[PDB]
């Protein structure tokens, strides 16, 4: 799965901003977001995210959904490795299982149950 | 360029 973000940002620089934004905001997770390819949904303006680490998966679902301007009954999937994170699984645990080597955390969504 | 805080 193709991140724009890591288009824009070489490695390095990206690891050394996710030390410095773990370091200034230890109870927080940062959290790249960004739309599926082929998703037809709303785009969102920012990607770039500081999440607290006992927020629930279905929360971050929840305020997601607020800054799409997407309706409760639109659906909304979440991507992590191209598999669907458990709703009920904190971010900080979806970290501690999947950030990357610069220290962030990347997340796509899609309206779609399948990435694409 | 810079992060955006969430909270409930």
């Amino acid at each position: 799965m193709k991140f724009v973000y890591k288009e824009e940002h070489p490695f390095e620089k990206r690891r050394s901003e996710g030390e410095k934004i773990r370091k200034k905001y230890p109870d927080r997770v940062p959290v790249i977001v960004e739309k599926a390819p082929k998703a037809r949904i709303g785009d969102l303006d920012k990607k770039k995210y500081l999440v607290p680490s006992d927020l629930t998966v279905g929360q971050f679902y929840f305020l997601i959904r607020k800054r799409i301007h997407l309706r409760a009954e639109d659906a909304l999937f979440f991507f992590v490795n191209n598999v669907i994170p458990p709703t009920s699984a904190t971010m900080g645990q979806l970290y501690q299982e999947h950030h990357e080597e610069d220290f962030f955390l990347y997340i796509a969504y899609s309206d779609e149950s399948v990435y694409g | 360029s810079s992060f955006e805080e969430l909270d409930l």
